[PDB]
C-alpha cells in the first residue's frame, strides 16, 4: 500500500 | 524533415505520442510524515524546511520527467520556460538545489 505506480502522460 | 514546417510538425507530433514513463513513487503523505520527523516540524512555526513540505505533490513529477524525456529524444522539437528565475532565487538553498 506505500507504493501506488503511475503511468505518465496521464490525463488524471 | 527539418526543411518543411508540416514535416517536422509530424515528427515533434509523434515524438510526443509516443512518450510512456512508468515511476513508482511513494505516498505523499508518508513522505511528508517522515521529513516531518527528521526536520522536527512545530506546527505553529513557518520556516522555510516546513513550508517546502506542502508544495510537494506528484503531477509535478509526472510533468518533470516528461520533459526530461522528450527533451532526450530530439532537442529540436520543443524548449522549456523555467519559472521563478529571482534575482536571487539562488539565496532560497531548496529552489537552489
Amino acid at each position: 500500500s506505500e507504493p501506488f505506480s503511475d503511468k505518465e502522460r496521464s490525463e488524471l | 524533415v527539418y526543411m518543411s514546417p508540416l514535416a517536422l510538425n509530424n515528427l515533434a507530433s509523434r515524438l510526443l505520442r509516443k512518450i510512456s514513463l512508468h515511476l513508482v513513487m511513494q505516498m505523499v503523505t508518508a513522505v511528508q510524515q517522515d521529513l516531518g520527523e527528521v526536520v522536527s516540524v512545530s506546527s505553529n512555526v513557518t520556516n522555510p524546511a516546513s513550508a517546502c513540505l506542502v508544495r510537494m505533490n506528484v503531477q509535478g513529477v509526472q510533468t518533470l520527467a516528461v520533459f526530461i524525456a522528450q527533451s532526450m529524444l530530439n532537442p529540436n522539437i520543443s524548449y522549456g520556460m523555467i519559472s521563478g528565475l529571482t534575482l536571487d532565487c539562488f539565496s532560497n538553498f531548496i529552489y537552489g538545489a
